[PDB]
């Protein structure tokens, strides 16, 4: 049972940790709050079965916001061509990559 | 994902082996079970600094409180048996298989 | 340059504290109508040196222990807890200028505790155990009433920083809005630091009567790198002095003065009165301090909301 | 109420000054006039910035310039 | 090296875990989870959580494993632990070889071999940490959660004089 | 006397902050020049290095949406030596 | 997916404010006070298309009109705008507090030879409102359709029919 | 104790299952089962022998590691979900290990091997407690879980908690341990319906209750735990054993008794969802536990019994136990399969 006393009482005890998306001190926002809000804002009142199915393009955009697994594994796969062409000898590195170029702003 | 969060949850599974099976004192089942609270407020360190969801901030320090009350609570327990037996060896808890 | 700020902390931190035994004796000496050395250098000033040399050249005990590797670890520990202490102090610039400075000191001194329970653990003898436990029992009680009166006094700072607190009091005092936590403060580390009327380790045989002159002057002059420590602590937490950035070495001579005082009103302390029974300062912390700390823990948090006076987050 | 308040104030007054700090601390913001400026002081320290507003075309009371006359001020807390 | 230092500090929290899962003594049980308290305090701290370090700190090892040792003093006065420590470190020793040479593992879930360097934020917060004005909201929006603790901690305290009593 | 210098303190912590916010336009128009030339070299030496690779599209997003994401650490600084890395990651950590 | 597009470097290149932190923290109430207009058209901008490549050009004019705030203050009060952010570059917390006299020779200057108002305490801070002539972003987050809802319930409830029809039981 | 402090302690474990039941976020959740169990502690030890020390100590143990492995569960999911709502999980892990977490906190199999300890050392009222009072909150979890619950593990769960429940019991002379490993077998009875429907999961859970209510009550009224104790009431209180007869034969599910009502119809839920041969064995080891039931009221119920001469004394003294809700509990654990439509109430 879930006897929702928090809605039938109109308090709020514990809405407000639950998401990334609720309201932070000083406005702070997550790091992936575009992508729960895009996927809490899709899947609202359609319920779970159809959210599974109907919501999985935005699912897999916060998910891999939130793990970034396919981030490293693409900087994995540059950084290891990189390094075979280093290894050969096919490839140097720009004097912006080796830290001769004094920054920007 | 993370190679930190796997040596994590590695020592969480180690400290949960060790309170499984090994019928020693009871003070080394508790001080398995603080590694295993250890781990769990690293892990929620971790990932809630990750995130930079700002509200579960104060969720560790619960983490913390309520287990640290709840150790506190398995001393007294062992401090019991230790007033019964004078050991905290675990086989010494053999009344009730019969 | 950096390894040199390092060790002009920490090399003057152990010849202050080898200093520190000689003003111990020699004001413990004219307060009891003798004298303290005069012998040993000119004014007793070589009285330190030949007491350390003295005990670096004993026989240490290396008596059966229940743990030789806790028997080595309770005096390193001691030492590296007692010199990581000074490490966030301003004076009026911090070695570590870290945004946390008063609850990461607050959580060192919590973690010196070990080496009184290991060195009751090192020594097979009982009786040293249950000295080495009323001890610790007696340093955890009363570092509630640190926390307590620490957190009451950072509620008029605005932050955990150590160098902020120069800047609280650049007006007045903080001893003025805070002395009834400062009076408790200040026997509160006199109760940390295992030191008169709360020492329980000269008799009813403390926890430290198995170290012999190899270890033993380690621990001791740790314990007296606390003590200083703790006096220069409320040097800065109540009695914040003048600081121009210009000039910063007004600051040192007048946080130097007012903790060289301070550490002299440990001395004139533990000279003028009996010590307690064990359950007279339990009864102290426990009935005396902890009920006043909270009630005024509860008017300093209000306080600042009933003035207008919260003080600034930077 | 005087005679059990002397007895306790001739036996524990430690009790009774704790007592009294902490009723006061407890009452006090409630009587005080200057509770109200802790939560005006908090609410004007800006930690964010003040993100502008499209000119829709009829906001009066929002101000096209720092310097301007309108908006919230802070003359409250220059004066105290 | 210096870039793998959260990961490195890691492996010694693993390894500080196998030192005292194995239970020599709870003696020596309570020194690696202190020591184990320390290096994953140190993990902690290298994220940004200067607080929540500062809380394993004071709270994890400065107020309860004191606690376990000074019980352990008071109230409790080889083959198989030295076998399970090294069967222990030889599996995470195995673990660092095989994500060292591949810079991918699955034991459970999909690891990552590269450093956690990477998956940080690159912004500002500005006059404050995050994690501090997190913890300072537990007096202004956690208002359940303190009720809900301080009314635990309060029954503790009872629950701790009925049982250690023994009448 | 701390009412009088805590209200100070306090019209003080807002004066620097108000500095901060005047100045915070053009260390945002700064950072977002800076976070799109590092992507943008970034993007040239991936062209330039993922040629050998078949199948290997340039500079393609992880992300189905087309909305931008804010660019993580190992983003910009994946190509960098270790000096910067080692800064960018945890000077602020590592400071004092 | 697709190609994340980036703008080339040409499209990168301004010519920066290359002062230090004590010189813009020094300046920064007349900057706030006289660049208002281009920096909060960037700003809104830049919370309105939460894209930084959109306000490349918008941050351009930042970079222009702040280039023109320095170049007004170097030719005519260099000298105690100078002595004022070496003072402030001394303190290793920035205060403004340590500095009032280097301060009031700056505003004074400033005040003379630019008729520039220093701001008070609260005007920096304030919510202004910005007249732009872009359009707003009628999508900003590039959301796709939401899925339609489910059909919700209407029509009177009436009686079950022959009760619970649980096995046997007739109601 | 001090009867306000224990009020104080039982509200408190009211208050743990409550903030269970009402609460949207995990860690609340969690928050409730460690003031659950933190209160129910001196609950146990309300008589102070060594018996109720490794009953709790026991006890703590195995809640404390279910806890543990919850709160790893809760990390799991904000792993993979980045929130923290009490709704379906977002990891197959965090599944099987909230799951088993659930299943040490209910005592269901192979986490049984606490229940029939725990419930012998310690009294019958706070036994009681902890065979009714201790269901409700994580059968409250699973009740808001069931979409990502596996539906292999909870199945494996739920059968080998029938069929230890059911083999467990036939060796007991114990009154509290036949009591416990009758609640491991109710408890796979429940869980194995949790994911065919949910409803007939929480009649099952009502009845349950109501049946081992008055068990337990019957049990105080009579202050008796064992077998041999039990035989001695007739010559007592008639009534008595009129009373454990019929609600240990429903407990077993005897037709037409009340307790024959939820696994009924958990098999008319299963046989919906083209289960035959689960719920066929399932109530294969259900005949088992009615079977020693039947042993242990045939042989040593019914039939009168030798007594004791000191029992002659105790035929001039009545009852002065509170016997609170006993009757009424007797009659709706025996006399209530013609409302067995009443069930929708619970939907
Ligand atoms: C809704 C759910 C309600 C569940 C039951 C609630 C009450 C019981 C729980 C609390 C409790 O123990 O109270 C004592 C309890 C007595 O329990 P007991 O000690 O086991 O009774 C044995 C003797 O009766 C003890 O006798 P006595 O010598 O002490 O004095 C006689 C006593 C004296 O009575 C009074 O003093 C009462 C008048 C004053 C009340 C307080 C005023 C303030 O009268 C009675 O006890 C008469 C029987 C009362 C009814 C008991 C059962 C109630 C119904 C349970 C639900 C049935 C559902 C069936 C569903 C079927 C389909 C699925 O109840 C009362 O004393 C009053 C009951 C009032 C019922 C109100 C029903 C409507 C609610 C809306
Ligand atoms: C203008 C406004 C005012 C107008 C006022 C007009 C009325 C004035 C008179 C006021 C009194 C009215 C009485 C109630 C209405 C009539 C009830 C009735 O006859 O139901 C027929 C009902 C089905 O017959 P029907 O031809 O379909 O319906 C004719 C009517 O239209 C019946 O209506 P229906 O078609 O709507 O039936 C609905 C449905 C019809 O039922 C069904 O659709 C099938 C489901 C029935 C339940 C099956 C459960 C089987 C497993 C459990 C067996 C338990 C052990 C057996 C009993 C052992 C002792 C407790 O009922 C149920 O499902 C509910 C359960 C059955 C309750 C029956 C009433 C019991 C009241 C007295 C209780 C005393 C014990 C009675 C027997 C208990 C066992 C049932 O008969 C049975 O189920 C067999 C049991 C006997 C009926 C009870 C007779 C009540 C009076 C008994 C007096 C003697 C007491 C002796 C001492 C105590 C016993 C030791
Ligand atoms: C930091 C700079 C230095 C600080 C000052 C300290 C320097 C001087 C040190 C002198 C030597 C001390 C050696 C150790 C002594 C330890 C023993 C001792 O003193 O025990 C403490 C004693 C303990 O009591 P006791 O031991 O004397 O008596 C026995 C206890 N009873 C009575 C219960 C049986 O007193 C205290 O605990 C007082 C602590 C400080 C109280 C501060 C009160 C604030 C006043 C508020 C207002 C009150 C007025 C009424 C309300 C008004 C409302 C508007
Ligand atoms: C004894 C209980 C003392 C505290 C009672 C609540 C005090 C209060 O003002 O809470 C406001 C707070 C917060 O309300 P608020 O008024 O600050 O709301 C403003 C909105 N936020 C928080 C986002 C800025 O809590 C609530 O209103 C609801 C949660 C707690 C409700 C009371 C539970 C009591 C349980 C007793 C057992
Ligand atoms: C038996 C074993 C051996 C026993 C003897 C030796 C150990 C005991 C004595 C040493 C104790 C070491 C304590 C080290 C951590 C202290 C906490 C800490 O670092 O706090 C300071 C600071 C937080 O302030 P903040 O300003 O936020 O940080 C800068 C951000 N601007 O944070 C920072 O500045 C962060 C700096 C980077 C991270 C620092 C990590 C330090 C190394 C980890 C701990 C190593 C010791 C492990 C053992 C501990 C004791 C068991
Ligand atoms: C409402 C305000 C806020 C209240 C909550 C916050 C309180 C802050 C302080 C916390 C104190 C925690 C511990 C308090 C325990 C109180 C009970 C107590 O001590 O009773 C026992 C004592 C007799 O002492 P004994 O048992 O012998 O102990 C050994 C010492 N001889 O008997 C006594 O000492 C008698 C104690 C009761 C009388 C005290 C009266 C003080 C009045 C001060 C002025 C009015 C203050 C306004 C509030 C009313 C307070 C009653
Ligand atoms: C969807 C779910 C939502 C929630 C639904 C509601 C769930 C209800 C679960 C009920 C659990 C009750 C547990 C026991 C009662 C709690 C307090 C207690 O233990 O009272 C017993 C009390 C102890 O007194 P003491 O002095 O310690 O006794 C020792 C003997 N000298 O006194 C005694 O020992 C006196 C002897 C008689 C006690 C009988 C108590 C019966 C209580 C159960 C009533 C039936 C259940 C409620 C109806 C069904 C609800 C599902
Ligand atoms: C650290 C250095 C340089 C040397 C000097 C020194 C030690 C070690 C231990 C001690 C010490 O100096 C003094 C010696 O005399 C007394 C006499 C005391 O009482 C008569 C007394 O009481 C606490 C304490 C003491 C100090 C004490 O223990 O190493
Ligand atoms: C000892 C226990 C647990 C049970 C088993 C048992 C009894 C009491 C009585 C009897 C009994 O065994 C049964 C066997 O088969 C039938 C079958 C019957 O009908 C199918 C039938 O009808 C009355 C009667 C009987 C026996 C009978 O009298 O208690």
């Amino acid at each position: 049972p879930f006897f929702d006393v928090q809605k039938k009482l109109g308090v709020d005890l514990d809405h407000w940790m639950t998401i990334q998306s609720a309201e932070q001190p000083h406005r702070i926002p997550a790091r992936c709050h575009a992508f729960e809000k895009e996927w809490i804002e899709c899947a609202h009142g359609i319920g779970s079965i159809r959210a599974e199915k109907e919501c999985k393009i935005e699912f897999e955009d916060f998910r891999e916001c939130l793990l970034r697994q396919k981030t490293m594994k693409r900087l994995n796969a540059i950084k290891r061509q990189r390094d075979k062409l280093i290894k050969e000898g096919k490839y140097t590195p720009p004097p912006h990559h080796s830290g001769q170029e004094d920054l920007r702003p | 994902m993370s190679l930190v969060y796997m040596n994590i949850m590695m020592a969480f599974t180690v400290s949960l082996t060790g309170l499984l099976m090994y019928r020693s004192h009871l003070m080394s089942s508790l001080l398995c079970l603080e590694g295993m609270m250890l781990s769990l407020f690293i892990l929620a360190t971790l990932m809630i600094l990750n995130s930079h969801f700002t509200l579960a901030s104060m969720m560790p320090i619960i983490l913390l409180v309520f287990a640290a009350c709840e150790a506190a609570l398995g001393l007294s327990l062992l401090v019991m048996v230790s007033n019964t037996y004078g050991t905290d060896y675990v086989q010494n808890l053999n009344l009730l298989q019969c | 340059m950096f390894m040199i700020n390092v060790l002009t902390l920490i090399i003057p931190i152990l010849l202050a504290v080898a200093f520190l035994t000689l003003v111990e004796r020699k004001v413990l000496g004219y307060m009891q109508f003798r004298k303290g050395p005069n012998v040993v250098g000119p004014y007793g000033l070589l009285q330190p040196i030949a007491d350390a040399i003295k005990l670096f050249i004993k026989e240490p005990l290396r008596p059966a222990t229940s743990s030789i590797s806790m028997f080595i670890l309770a005096p390193i520990l001691a030492l590296t807890l007692a010199l990581t202490m000074w490490i966030p102090l301003p004076m009026p610039y911090p070695l570590i200028n870290m945004n946390l400075g008063v609850l990461f000191m607050l959580a060192m001194s919590s973690l010196a505790v070990y080496s009184i329970l290991w060195s009751g653990w090192a020594s097979n003898s009982k009786y040293a155990l249950i000295g080495a436990l009323r001890a610790v029992a007696q340093t955890i009680s009363y570092e509630v009433t640190l926390a307590i009166i620490l957190l009451s006094v950072l509620l008029m700072n605005g932050s955990f920083t150590l160098s902020t607190l120069i800047i609280t009091q650049e007006q007045v005092w903080l001893i003025f809005p805070a002395w009834p936590l400062a009076m408790m403060w200040f026997i509160s580390t006199l109760a940390e630091t295992n030191r008169a009327p709360f020492d329980l380790t000269e008799g009813e045989s403390g926890f430290n009567v198995e170290y012999a002159a190899g270890p033993f002057a380690l621990f001791f002059m740790a314990e007296y790198a606390n003590i200083i420590m703790m006096n220069i602590f409320t040097t800065t937490l109540f009695l914040g002095a003048f600081h121009n950035p210009y000039m910063p070495e007004l600051y040192t001579i007048n946080f130097t003065i007012k903790s060289l005082l301070l550490s002299i009103t440990f001395l004139w302390i533990r000279a003028s009165y009996p010590r307690f029974r064990y359950d007279q300062l339990m009864h102290l912390l426990w009935k005396n301090f902890l009920p006043l700390t909270l009630a005024l823990c509860m008017w300093h948090v209000s306080l600042p909301i009933l003035l207008s006076s919260i003080p600034p987050q930077t | 109420v005087a005679a059990f308040l002397k007895n306790v104030w001739a036996k524990e007054p430690v009790l009774v000054a704790s007592f009294a700090i902490a009723g006061l601390a407890v009452i006090l913001p409630t009587l005080s006039p200057y509770t109200k400026y802790s939560l005006m002081i908090n609410r004007a320290t800006p930690y964010n910035y003040p993100v502008p507003l499209r000119d829709d075309g009829n906001m009066p009371d929002v101000p096209s310039h720092p310097q301007d006359p309108q908006g919230p001020s802070l003359e409250w807390l220059k004066r105290l | 090296m210096m870039t793998y230092i959260v990961f490195i500090l890691s492996i010694i929290f693993v390894m500080g875990f196998v030192g005292f899962s194995s239970k020599p003594s709870p003696i020596y049980g309570g020194l690696g989870l202190i020591v184990s308290g320390g290096v994953g305090c140190g993990i902690v701290l290298n994220f940004g959580g200067s607080f929540l370090g500062l809380m394993v700190f004071l709270i994890y090892l400065g107020g309860m494993m004191v606690v376990f040792g000074y019980t352990t003093a008071m109230a409790t006065e080889n083959k198989v632990v030295l076998g399970t420590f090294i069967t222990g470190l030889l599996m995470e020793f195995l673990m660092v070889y095989y994500v060292l040479k591949d810079k991918e593992v699955e034991i459970v879930f999909k690891f990552n071999g590269m450093g956690d360097w990477v998956i940080y934020d690159t912004g500002d917060s500005g006059f404050f940490s995050e994690e501090a004005m997190g913890i300072a909201a537990l007096y202004s929006y956690g208002t359940w959660l303190v009720i809900v603790t301080g009314w635990s901690l309060l029954i503790g305290v009872v629950v701790i004089m009925e049982i250690t009593r023994g009448n | 006397s701390m009412m009088r210098w805590n209200r100070e303190r306090r019209r003080l912590q807002i004066e620097d902050f108000e500095a901060r916010i005047a100045l915070m336009p053009l260390l945002q128009a700064e950072k977002d020049r800076r976070v799109l030339q590092m992507l943008r070299e970034n993007l040239e030496e991936e062209a330039t290095i993922m040629k050998d690779v078949p199948g290997w599209k340039v500079g393609e997003s992880v992300f189905h949406t087309t909305r931008w994401v804010t660019p993580m650490m190992g983003e910009l600084y994946g190509l960098r030596t270790g000096e910067e890395i080692l800064s960018s990651t945890y000077g602020f950590i590592w400071y004092t | 997916p697709g190609i994340v597009e980036l703008p080339s470097l040409e499209d990168l290149k301004v010519q920066e404010v290359k002062v230090s932190s004590s010189v813009l923290k020094a300046a920064a109430h007349h900057y706030g006070a006289q660049c208002d207009k281009p920096n909060k058209e960037f700003m809104l901008c830049r919370w309105e298309e939460k894209d930084p490549r959109r306000c490349l050009e918008e941050g351009k004019l930042v970079n222009q009109c702040a280039l023109e705030f320095f170049r007004q203050i170097k030719r005519h009060c260099a000298e105690p705008f100078t002595e004022y952010w070496t003072c402030i570059d001394y303190s290793g917390l920035q205060l403004f507090r340590r500095c009032r006299k280097e301060q009031a020779q700056f505003d004074k200057c400033v005040l003379d030879k630019l008729g520039w108002v220093r701001p008070d305490l609260g005007e920096l801070s304030k919510v202004t409102k910005v007249k732009t002539d872009r359009p707003l972003p009628e999508n900003p987050y590039h959301s796709r359709a939401r899925p339609e809802p489910n059909p919700e319930v209407e029509g009177d409830l009436k009686p079950a029919r022959h009760g619970s029809r649980l096995f046997f039981w007739t109601m | 104790m001090n009867p306000i402090i224990l009020i104080i302690i039982l509200m408190t474990v009211m208050l743990g299952t409550i903030i269970v039941m009402i609460s949207t976020h995990w860690l609340l959740i969690w928050i409730g089962f460690e003031m659950n169990m933190l209160a129910i502690i001196p609950i146990m030890m309300k008589k102070h022998n060594p018996r109720a020390t490794e009953a709790s100590t026991k006890y703590f143990l195995t809640q404390s590691t279910a806890s543990m492995l919850l709160m790893m569960a809760i990390i799991i999911n904000l792993m993979f979900s980045g929130q923290w709502t009490v709704m379906k999980l977002f990891n197959p892990m965090a599944s099987m290990l909230m799951t088993m977490a659930l299943a040490m906190k209910l005592g269901m199999a192979p986490f049984h091997f606490w229940v029939p300890e725990v419930t012998q050392g310690i009294p019958l009222s706070s036994g009681l407690i902890l065979l009714t009072w201790q269901k409700l909150a994580p059968m409250s979890v699973l009740y808001q879980i069931l979409p990502s619950i596996n539906l292999d593990l909870i199945l494996t769960l739920s059968i080998l908690s029938i069929t230890i429940g059911g083999w467990g019991g036939l060796n007991q002379t114990q009154l509290r341990k036949i009591m416990a490993y009758s609640s491991i077998a109710h408890m796979g009875w429940m869980t194995a319906v949790l994911l065919y429907n949910p409803t007939m999961t929480l009649l099952n859970l009502i009845i349950y209750i109501i049946m081992t209510s008055t068990m337990f009550t019957l049990f105080m009224a009579n202050s008796t735990t064992t077998t041999l104790s039990l035989s001695h009431t007739w010559n007592k209180a008639p009534i008595m054993t009129i009373l454990v007869l019929i609600t240990l034969l429903s407990m077993g599910g005897l037709p037409p008794l009340s307790g024959f009502m939820p696994k009924w119809m958990i098999i008319q839920e299963m046989t919906k969802n083209d289960s035959i041969i689960l719920p066929t064995l399932m109530a294969i080891t259900a005949l088992l536990n009615l079977y020693f039931y039947m042993r242990l009221t045939y042989s040593t119920a019914l039939t009168m019994f030798p007594s004791t001469n000191n029992m002659k004394m105790k035929w001039q003294f009545p009852t002065t136990k509170r016997m609170t809700l006993l009757p009424t509990m007797t009659v709706l654990s025996t006399m209530l399969l013609p409302l067995t439509p009443i069930l929708s109430i619970l939907e």
